[PDB]
């Protein structure tokens, strides 16, 4: 029989502080225990100032990506080239996903950038369009070892302060973006460690105000 | 949904630093019968393009005549079909990578998978694959099937990385690829001895060799393995 | 696999490919599917290679038994007792087995046991994957008592057919000549025997 | 179904400076259903520590049967076993059950106390031994004590920094998995102190 | 698992990898393939790891009883022969792939053997979900007539062609070296291409993070005098 | 054709006496003359070859024999019983104890289980008991070293230095005035040759005298090198010349 | 079944058994396998019987039109339809068919479109369940530019093997003679064929 | 529970005045493979009783070892073993039967389908069949497998019920049997042209012929068959 899907691995991440946001994706390439590529980009610029995702199998990844470019392309064309907020985004993104409820895109997908208030936004959604936004997300392989440790480390969960006996939390703060990119780079180690499909690179976009940058960082190649 | 019926097995490639060079073997298998000896799985596209393609040759026939029928379609009402508006190796990849990812999502596959080499017009190597699930992705050296658990560990010891395609040459590559072909006749019972390769080097041009054989075989060391482990005559 | 035994004025020869499969990976490409059970008396290997060795590593012992109690034993008495595992465990095995020897009074001898574990006695036999497509090419070109020289191309000409067309088989020709002069191994590499 | 999550429940283990940890949570359950908040699967035959993840009849069963036979070795030997043997026992008594295996996934902790290295363990459900320097892991949610260890763990933490460490990676992997937390339990292992302590973590 | 045999002019290489997986998950980075059967015969060892681990040191003991009774050192052939009898009986179900090699009386050996009870000999063999990465480098680059040093180099390389290309095998690489006339040596992590970079950041604490409702001593001792 | 000895061979008589026991233990005093002396770093075990003919080379009659790495035994008696015992106390180590902790067993623990076998030929049907009496040194990491005596009864006794067989009263006389706590165990050895010479009537050199040491763990002996904690085995057979070399200085 | 179509000097010949099975049972023993779909280009039977009869009826239909419109059809052309039909309906049809026919340019040709619908040009061609048998015979006696006498007697001796040893082939060899002379139609009985 | 590997198809027999006529191909087909043609599937026991086997031809050299073991095991301390003593038909027949029935209960059958024919002491007339099922019938005829359907009926046309047995020669009888052989050999798929045919007449004892063929055939009117339907030439 024909199974019309397949696994590609890797793994995504996504946060947001204060004036900014980033997702995070390794660049390996999987079918079962073989590399396709060491550097296959994952994360994209979409235009309008959002980074999109949607990691599992690739190349429903890839239609899904180049049909909300085709989106934000035509919501231009539509609306007087209006800029697509990272809300608008989201909810367009919910109705490309649920339209194959029945014969799913799988994947799943992760966008990021600025709210209309300039503040850090990273929303975050299942195979069939269900959605959220979140300070905070990993998706794909690896999402059940890092989602945890984002749990601790960017929202500060089952943190104390020391010698309130248990009974003030740790208070939450905005991270800046040095203090995001190492609990990334730090977060991707460990998953390359860890799960057989993470590994060989990473690729950073970071989106301010100002634009979109990238940064990229070697991984382990085993 | 169907079941491949007379099969090819593995193509291999890779960049080197003017170019990229694409391999296959001539034989289209019927299960374990070696049934047809003399088919041609390189498809050269214009002189900047070879698109290789292993899994049901019937539906490489077809892909044949899709590409045959979009070079016709490009060079209507386009005087600079020859030049600037010639088909580019991005091109004919996208078309592929678009009809492979219909066709699946229709559950009615092209049972292939399909490398697609090149040079385009400013000088860039091309070299991407697409499969029937419509799955793409580049890298430095590419192959199909068994070339990718054999071939893959071999052209990766040359071209590891980005930064070592301009360190290889046109030889080295060569050499890498022909070598390559021979561990696969070595060790794919789906392989055979006689294959085609070609070269698209962005200042020689389409280069397409066929009839090539798998040479300097190591067979002599089997006169001294005798029995399964106690055996000694 | 491709394997084959043939008798012959002075004896008989037994010969096969070397290829061993896992799936369409050759996990070993000079096999060496020919056994010795005893000194004159060998056989041919296909199907399951597993089953295969320890039924011939079985009957290897029950011979050897056979020759400390009783003298040697002769070909058909060595089919037999391929024959009994064969039979016995036919629901558990996956075994194709070609036995030749060679006697002083009997000559050369070919036994061929196939699936079921049945015997057949034949002046030639094929088995294993690879034979189906020389079953034509065979029956043609055999002949009643051919010289050493003739049955050795009989050999190669019909495994290299089989290689040629089987997927299943491949790398060289093993050969084993059993005559009265002794045991001769030969080996034919696909150099000589593709461009026949 | 599936035996391995049908109770639910987790263990880790942990190396420091001349110390080890082992903690666990205290879930059982059948399925969706929680049923008990004081379920430890940390058990110890005199200083070497045990912990055991998976099928919970298993698991009470495997502790009384390496009670047994440590009462034995003990009788025996004239002296108590320590946790290299110990780990040899485990992987002997699980392949024993080799194609009818217990559902579990043990670990075992302690200080050797001839040479005074710190040791863990971790094996499969047929006996196969993991001898690691750093930590084990095991249970439901083993993903995700695999990546707060990994990213959480550093080596030589001394008692009282390695008991926050262990804490926090075993608290923040429960809470991303249904069936393990609604309590949990430290234990911090010197050569000649054992201290126990049960964690305040979100019951649901 | 990436495992290989390389035979060379006065014995035999055995190499691995240290990766064992449970799913798609590295349940240990640095374990150890080679299992020693007796002094000079050693295994590499591919699939289910606690077989592997049994069908060794079963073989390896009734070895040592065998060698005892019969006053002489074991045989390579006798490790296969008993490995082969019981992995067959079981019909496939004991998943041990092993590379069985070793010095003996009669001479150096290489010998592979399949879950199902199947044997091969050869001058260069590979295993597991690597072996194919393995054998083409093998297959690229081994000649007869290799020194100690060129085997030990063809061996290695033809593990870390598993390490990077298949996602099975990583970490390190292991190799015990088995020559005629001399002590075998076992090189426990004789490549070490996988260290793990700096953290950028460290993770420990305050004391005092962790909330706490109850501690108590745990009593490990024996019941007390007086 | 079967087996109708169901019954015990071995009972109890009037006086309260096992007399097969008691018989076993009359072999054992006809058996040559063999001691063991237990020093602070090591133990000695020895006995003399009695050669049955001098055309049988009697490099191949072991009396002292390996049982693990760190454990060895010598004999008094009938020969074959010991030859027998010695195949099932290998096994029985392996069986009972390396297969289940993937260690050697400790030598009171081995010795125990030797203890058991004898016990059973001493009260199973259709069985005569073990016609040797065994002496047993070897060293493990949480004992030191040890050396025990084991009877045809099945019972076994810790030693500080003992004999069994021919000569043992007076060998076992001669061991209470030279033993100490504070031997080395080449004083040991020199001892164990000194008392020796009193029970053999003929040849008295390395070919005449069998003689194992429990002692420092031999690496050359191990047959492989890098594992770190595999040392190697601490029983060490002596040479004939090994022997020659302490006979000089006597 | 077993079909084979031979090119020589002066064009093509096709060959087939005349067996029909039903299950074990023989529906007809003296089927005509070789059909026509033009004056001078035929097809060689195999796989159902209904399927490869609705596709030759269809071809017969398609190329009488191209002749109506176009003039005489190539025998590529021919086996271009016969393909269309195999390719498009591979889901549905299990038709082996080997297309043959003579041109005065072209001289004689030989298609083969097996299972799924590829296309291969071919000097000769065998198929059929029976052809598996004769691969090795086939590939070491046939020579190009062959005369008549010869194809016909390779086509003979061929089939009378597959027919030996193929229980679903059988009956009558019947051969078909594409030339510039015309169209012969041969017939040869199993008295003369099985005694070669 | 097995399949049935290596076979042989028809066994075909019938009555008549004096005795009995068995006969079977010599065929033992591996599935569609007519692989091995010298096998002879007619077992004298004695010279009273002919066992014709069809199905699993190992199997069915497992019986011909039971049947030469029970002549053997029949003349032990039996001074008229080859006289009153001698085994009859009826004896190996229920022998047989026994053994197919407790090996159906075993569910480890024996593959096969068995016609016990002979002539008993008072020169009666013995035929029956067993099968893999412990099934067994008498009849005026009797045939295995495809027999079953094609020679039946026509050996019925001369023996229709046991009336017609004393009006029945053996010539008649033998040329009814050699034509239905011939029929067999026209319409089954696993039949072949080469037989064995045996009589066991009370006055003549056995008669036991080797390398029969069919002969005289009609094959000539197929020159006149053409295409399917509406081909002409
Ligand atoms: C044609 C060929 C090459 O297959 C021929 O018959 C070989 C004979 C041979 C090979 C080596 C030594 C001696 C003789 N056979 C093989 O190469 C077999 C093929 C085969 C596999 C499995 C079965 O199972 C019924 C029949 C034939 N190869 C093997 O046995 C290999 C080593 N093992 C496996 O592939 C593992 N198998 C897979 C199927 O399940 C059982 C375990
Ligand atoms: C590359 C790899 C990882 O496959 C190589 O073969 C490892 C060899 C090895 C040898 C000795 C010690 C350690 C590792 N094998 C493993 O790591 C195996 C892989 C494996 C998993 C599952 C199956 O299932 C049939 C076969 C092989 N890993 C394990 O055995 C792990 C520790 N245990 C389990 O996955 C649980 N087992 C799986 C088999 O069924 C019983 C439960
Ligand atoms: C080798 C042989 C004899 O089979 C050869 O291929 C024949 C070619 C032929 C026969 C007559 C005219 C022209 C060409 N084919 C047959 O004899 C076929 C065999 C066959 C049956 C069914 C299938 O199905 C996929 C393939 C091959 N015989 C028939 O088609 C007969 C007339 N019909 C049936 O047996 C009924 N079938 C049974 C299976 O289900 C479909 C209906
Ligand atoms: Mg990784
Ligand atoms: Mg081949
Ligand atoms: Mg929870
Ligand atoms: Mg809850």
């Amino acid at each position: 029989q024909f199974n019309p899907y397949g696994d590609n691995g890797g793994t995504i991440l996504g946060i947001a502080g204060e004036d900014f946001a980033v997702l995070a994706g390794d660049t390996r390439n999987i079918t079962d225990y073989s590399i396709n590529s060491r550097y296959e980009p994952k994360v994209f610029d979409c235009g309008d100032n959002i980074v999109m995702s949607a990691n599992g199998f690739a190349a429903d990844g890839d239609a899904l990506v180049k049909r909300f470019k085709n989106s934000v392309k035509w919501y231009h064309f539509d609306h007087n080239d209006k800029k697509l907020s990272i809300n608008s985004a989201a909810r367009n993104i919910q109705h490309l996903l649920y339209g194959k409820r029945f014969f799913p895109y799988y994947v799943h997908t992760i966008i990021a950038g600025l709210d209309e208030d300039g503040k850090g936004a990273v929303y975050s959604f299942d195979p069939v369009g269900s959605y959220e936004r979140e300070q905070c997300r990993a998706g794909g392989a690896a999402a059940s070892l890092i989602m945890p440790f984002l749990d601790n480390q960017v929202n500060f969960k089952n943190q104390y302060e020391p010698g309130t006996n248990g009974k003030v939390k740790k208070p939450l703060k905005y991270l800046s973006v040095e203090e995001v990119i190492k609990l990334v780079r730090d977060s991707f180690t460990s998953a390359t460690e860890r799960h057989i499909q993470v590994g060989d690179g990473l690729e950073i976009l970071i989106v301010t105000k100002d634009g979109v940058r990238k940064e990229f960082y070697e991984l382990k190649r085993d | 949904t169907q079941q491949p019926i007379v099969t090819g097995t593995s193509v291999i490639s890779m960049k080197y630093d003017n170019g990229v060079i694409i391999a296959a073997d001539n034989l289209g298998s019927y299960g374990s019968l070696l049934r047809f000896n003399g088919v041609e799985r390189l498809i050269p596209v214009g002189d900047n393009t070879v698109v290789g393609i292993s899994g049901d040759i019937s539906d490489m026939q077809h892909i044949e005549r899709l590409l045959k029928d979009l070079v016709t379609e490009n060079a209507y009402d386009n005087p600079l079909a020859d030049a600037e508006e010639a088909l580019e190796p991005s091109y004919i990849f996208e078309y592929l990578a678009t009809v492979m990812y219909q066709r699946r999502s229709k559950m009615n596959p092209l049972w292939n998978a399909i490398i697609v080499a090149g040079v385009q017009s400013n000088g860039d190597q091309f070299l991407r694959y697409v499969n029937l699930l419509g799955v793409t992705y580049s890298s430095p050296t590419l192959a199909t099937g068994f070339g990718a658990h054999m071939a893959n560990p071999l052209l990766r010891k040359v071209v590891d990385r980005e930064s070592d395609i301009p360190k290889t040459t046109v030889q080295v590559a060569e050499e890498a690829i022909v070598n390559a072909m021979r561990v696969l006749y070595y060790r794919d019972a789906r392989s055979s001895r006689n294959f085609s390769l070609a070269i698209i080097d962005k200042n020689t041009g389409l280069t397409f060799k066929k009839n090539l054989q798998v040479e300097n075989m190591k067979w002599d060391f089997a006169k001294d393995i005798k029995g399964y482990g106690t055996q000694k005559i | 696999t491709s394997i084959m035994a043939v008798t012959f004025k002075d004896g008989v020869i037994l010969g096969a490919d070397s290829r061993t499969t896992t799936g369409a990976y050759i996990a070993n490409r000079v096999t060496d599917k020919l056994t010795r059970v005893h000194d004159k008396i060998w056989c041919c290997r296909s199907g399951s290679a597993a089953d295969t060795q320890a039924i011939a590593d079985i009957v290897q012992y029950h011979l050897e038994l056979y020759t400390s109690q009783y003298g040697t034993p002769s070909t058909e008495t060595a089919a037999s007792v391929f024959k009994e595992l064969c039979y016995e465990n036919k629901d558990n095995l996956t075994a194709g087995i070609i036995v030749a020897g060679y006697d002083d009074k009997n000559k050369g001898e070919v036994y061929t046991i196939p699936l079921g574990g049945s015997v057949h006695k034949l002046p030639y036999a094929i088995a294993g994957s690879g034979s189906t497509f020389i079953y034509g090419y065979c029956d043609k070109n055999f002949r009643e008592n051919m010289s050493k020289e003739e049955t050795v191309d009989f050999i190669k000409h019909s495994l290299s057919q089989a290689i040629k067309w089987d997927g299943s088989s491949g790398g060289v020709i093993r050969m084993v000549v059993l005559t009265a002069a002794g045991v001769e191994r030969l080996i034919f590499y696909p150099d000589e025997y593709e461009q026949l | 179904s599936d035996p391995s999550s049908i109770n639910g429940g987790i263990v880790v283990a942990m190396t420091g400076k001349d110390c080890v940890a082992i903690a666990c949570d205290l879930r059982l359950g059948s399925q969706s259903l929680g049923v008990s908040n004081k379920f430890e699967k940390i058990f110890h035959y005199g200083h070497v520590f045990l912990g055991i993840t998976g099928l919970a009849t298993d698991v009470t069963t495997l502790n009384e049967m390496f009670r047994y036979k440590t009462n034995l070795y003990k009788l025996k030997e004239e002296r108590a076993i320590e946790p290299e043997t110990f780990t040899q026992l485990v992987s002997s008594s699980l392949y024993e059950r080799r194609f009818g295996p217990y559902f579990v996934g043990p670990v075992v902790a302690g200080i050797n106390s001839k040479s005074g290295k710190p040791f863990i363990a971790g094996f499969d459900l047929i006996g196969c031994i993991d001898e690691a320097k750093d930590f084990i892991v095991s249970g439901t949610a083993s993903d995700q004590l695999f990546g707060m260890c990994e990213s959480l763990y550093e080596p030589n933490l001394e008692p009282e920094d390695l008991f926050e460490t262990i804490s926090q990676a075993l608290l923040n992997a429960a809470d991303r998995d249904a069936l393990s937390g609604w309590g949990a339990v430290v234990y911090i292992i010197k050569k000649d102190e054992v201290v126990k302590r049960y964690l305040k973590m979100r019951q649901d | 698992t990436t495992i290989v045999g390389v035979k060379f002019n006065n014995g035999v290489v055995i190499a691995a990898d240290t990766r064992s997986t449970q799913g798609p998950i590295v349940a240990d980075k640095n374990c150890a393939k080679l299992h020693r059967i007796s002094p000079k015969i050693w295994c590499a060892a591919a699939g289910t790891a606690a077989d592997t681990e049994a069908v060794t040191q079963l073989i390896g003991s009734n070895i040592e009883l065998h060698s005892l009774y019969t006053s002489r050192e074991p045989r390579v052939v006798s490790a296969l022969q008993m490995l082969k009898q019981h992995l067959f009986k079981y019909q496939g179900h004991i998943g041990a792939y092993l590379i069985v090699a070793g010095v003996d009386p009669t001479g150096s050996h290489l010998f592979s053997i399949h879950a199902h009870g199947s044997t091969d000999v050869g001058y260069y063999l590979s295993l597991g979900s690597g072996s194919l990465a393995a054998m083409a480098v093998l297959e690229s680059h081994w000649k007869q007539d290799l020194t100690k040093e060129e085997a030990i180099k063809l061996a290695s390389d033809a593990i870390q062609a598993g390490i990077w290309n298949d996602l099975g095998s990583g970490s390190n690489v292991d190799v015990c070296v088995m020559e005629i006339g001399k002590d075998a040596e076992y090189l426990r992590n004789y490549l070490t291409p996988n260290v793990r970079e700096e953290k950028q950041k460290s993770y420990k604490f305050p004391r005092g993070t962790t909330a706490v409702l109850k501690e108590s001593i745990v009593n490990i001792c024996d019941i007390q005098e007086e | 054709m079967t087996d109708r000895y169901s019954f015990s061979l071995t009972t109890f008589s009037p006086s309260g006496k096992l007399g097969q026991i008691d018989y076993a233990l009359t072999a054992v005093k006809q058996g040559v003359t063999s001691l063991g002396i237990k020093a602070t770093n090591g133990v000695v075990i020895a006995t003399e070859k009695k050669s049955s003919s001098p055309l049988a080379m009697s490099e191949t009659l072991s009396k002292v024999s390996l049982l693990t790495p760190d454990i060895g035994a010598v004999y008094s008696g009938m020969g074959p019983d010991y030859r027998v015992l010695v195949d099932k106390s290998r096994k029985v180590a392996h069986t009972s104890y390396k297969r289940i902790y993937g260690e050697y067993p400790p030598t009171k623990l081995l010795v125990s289980e030797v203890a058991k076998i004898m016990q059973e030929a001493t009260q199973s049907g259709g069985v005569r008991p073990f016609g040797v009496s065994l002496l047993i040194a070897g060293h493990d990491e949480f004992n030191g070293f040890s050396l025990y005596q084991v009877d045809p009864s099945g019972s076994y006794f810790p030693w500080k230095a003992t004999a069994i067989g021919k000569g043992s009263v007076a060998a076992k006389t001669f061991l209470e005035k030279r033993w100490n706590d504070e031997l080395e165990l080449e004083d040991a050895i020199h001892i164990a040759l000194l008392t020796l010479k009193e029970s053999v009537e003929g040849e008295f050199n390395g070919d005449t005298i069998e003689l194992a040491i429990i002692g420092d763990e031999n690496p050359d002996l191990l047959g492989y090198t890098g594992i770190p904690t595999d040392k190697g085995p601490r029983f060490r057979k002596l040479t004939s010349q090994e022997i020659n070399d302490r006979l000089e200085a006597l």
